[PDB]
């Protein structure tokens, strides 16, 4: 990606955010067991 | 905002160029907006002295 | 299996290098060199902060173990407030003392202790009206029994033998030293015979039976063939020869824990309460509880608590504080040369007093040293979802998060153990 | 604290003893809650029990 921007004096930062699929399903087998599996699909996670 | 936010610093002029390789499955799109370095904090630490 | 790379099989190597923690400084603003955060994922394709997102997922069909290898080298100074190696307490009351921090030898620490005692005497200890020789605390590595002829009940030479033997505690009636929260006893050499009870509160009236024998006048002997004790220092300091009732008048009022440990009742004296120990300048060698919350499964009967130091312990090893002993035959001569070159008499403020003189340097100098240590901690159970960001914490034996740790490196080799789960 | 590495929501069962919450340096859950409220409900009306 290349960004052309209006220049301003004070130093700044870019906050591009990639819209992804960030989901998590919670499985509760029995009486005090909670297991959550995460999945961020483009940006690998969980 | 199922998303993955990445912040790239900007010297007070001109343009910039991000990002290396990856996979790109189930990608939904982009959302871009400029913030100020002074205003944006660092959330990765218990305290931000700067 | 690692995402965006072909899967690996059987074993592999995971490096918890602390140098990678300097690439994610955003996560380690408040973290020292012993409680930092690192990233396992080491690939140049991503910045380290982004590579911290990815996680290494060992297969869930096996219980993955791991051999943990450690490289550690802490630059811990000998005398610290962190290790309770500088605290001190002297009664006459109950004035605490502090020693300057830094790496010092046994004789240097003894000299600093004496200097601190003298300085506290000069600070409000003498303004109230206490005469300067009435100081009742001294640490003299001497045996006040050499050349003590029983028939004359006095030591024949006019000077106490200036040898090393073992460090002791010299106590006058009244004033005494009682340190329980400090570890100076480990380096000077004394330990409780029955610890765990209350603390180390050896004082006067405890060292009964070891009063320092007096010394005879060499000049008066050569002048008139007469024998009597030194009742007066040439500079004007009484030796308390006639004091300390219930003890014969040929002994001074000082108690001298050494010569009270020996030449005394073993079942009733200080022998039954304290025992000699070789001077370990490291204030007692300790161990570091290697702790790592993320990959290693919690060992048996440990729980993850709130304290940043009270994390579950993955492994342990000896603290790299190895006291190496040096031998110098002319230790006293070297001490005299050092005193001359110091150009000041701060460490020896009573060169003429036979009891208040600066203690001789021991012939066995055992200055501490810091060395890197590589240890193998055996097989450690792991998880199946080893994350990117990991916490690596090294803590004291009391779970106090020792901050002097430098270059703490851990290597983990996963292995397959059992099956399922 | 939501996405700091040092501070985590270690919510877990008594027997599993494994964290059920993971946050990795990217999920701006604060902005997530902001957008969620701004989309589901109108935000010109102030609710005082939260801010």
């Amino acid at each position: 990606m290349t960004f052309e921007m209006d220049p301003i004096n004070e130093p700044t930062l870019l906050y591009v955010l990639f819209e992804v699929f960030d989901v998590a399903r919670v499985h509760q087998p029995h009486r005090g067991v909670i297991e959550v599996v995460y999945l961020r699909t483009p940006f690998s996670a969980g | 905002l199922s998303a993955a936010n990445m912040l790239y610093p900007i010297p007070p002029n001109a343009t910039q160029l991000p990002i290396p390789s990856r996979n790109w499955a189930a990608f939904r799109g982009w959302s871009l907006t400029r913030l100020k370095q002074r205003e944006t904090p660092a959330l990765g630490s218990p305290f931000d002295p700067y | 299996r690692y995402s965006m790379l072909p899967p690996l099989y059987d074993t592999t190597k995971i490096y918890l290098i602390d140098n990678k923690s300097s690439d994610i400084q955003t996560l380690n603003y408040q973290n020292d060199h012993s409680d930092y955060l690192t990233t396992i994922v080491q690939n140049s394709d991503f910045t380290p902060l982004e590579a911290s997102n990815h996680s290494i997922e060992l297969d869930e069909r096996s219980r993955w173990g791991g051999n943990l290898k450690t490289i550690l080298y802490t630059n811990l100074p000998n005398i610290t407030q962190h290790m309770f190696s500088n605290s001190f307490r002297v009664k006459m009351e109950w004035f605490p003392l502090r020693l300057p921090e830094g790496n010092f030898s046994e004789t240097m620490v003894i000299d600093l202790m004496n200097n601190a005692i003298v300085e506290l005497y000069l600070a409000l200890g003498r303004q109230e009206g206490v005469k300067e020789e009435d100081i009742g605390v001294k640490i003299d590595t001497r045996n006040f029994s050499l050349g003590y002829d029983p028939q004359t009940q006095l030591v024949t030479p006019g000077v106490y033998t200036n040898e090393a033997m073992h460090a002791d505690i010299v106590l006058l009636p009244g004033c005494a030293i009682d340190f329980t929260h400090s570890r100076l006893n480990n380096l000077l050499g004394i330990r409780k015979r029955f610890p765990y009870q209350e603390g180390f509160v050896i004082s006067y009236e405890d060292l009964k039976g070891g009063n320092i024998p007096a010394l005879m006048d060499v000049e008066e002997f050569n002048k008139s063939k007469t024998v009597r004790a030194l009742r007066e220092d040439p500079k004007g300091r009484s030796y308390h020869v006639g004091e300390d009732p219930e003890a014969r008048e040929n002994e001074t009022a000082y108690r001298s824990w050494y010569l009270a440990y020996n030449y005394g009742d073993p079942e009733k004296g200080v022998r039954a309460t304290t025992l000699l120990t070789t001077g370990d300048v490291t204030c007692g060698v300790e161990q570091i509880y290697w702790s790592l919350p993320d990959m290693a499964l919690d060992p048996v009967t440990f729980k993850a608590s709130l304290k940043t130091s009270n994390y579950p312990v993955v492994g342990t090893e000896l603290l790299p504080l190895v006291p190496r002993s040096f031998y110098n035959a002319q230790a006293v001569y070297s001490q005299w040369i050092q005193e001359k070159t110091n150009q000041t008499h701060v460490f020896n403020r009573f060169p003429e007093n036979q009891i208040l003189v600066r203690p001789p340097a021991p012939t066995i100098t055992s200055i501490s040293e810091n060395k890197p240590s590589l240890t193998d901690h055996g097989i450690v159970p792991l998880r199946n979802r080893l994350g990117g960001v990991q916490r690596v914490t090294l803590t004291d034996a009391r779970r106090r998060s020792c901050p002097y740790v430098y270059k703490s490196l851990g290597i983990v080799t996963p292995q397959v153990l059992s099956s399922r789960t | 604290y939501y996405n700091s590495g040092g501070n985590l929501g270690v919510l877990a069962g008594q027997s599993s003893q494994l964290n059920a919450v993971v946050d990795l340096q990217d999920r701006n859950t604060e902005l997530s809650y902001q957008m969620l409220l701004a989309n589901t409900t109108d935000r010109s009306r102030y609710f005082s029990m939260w801010n």
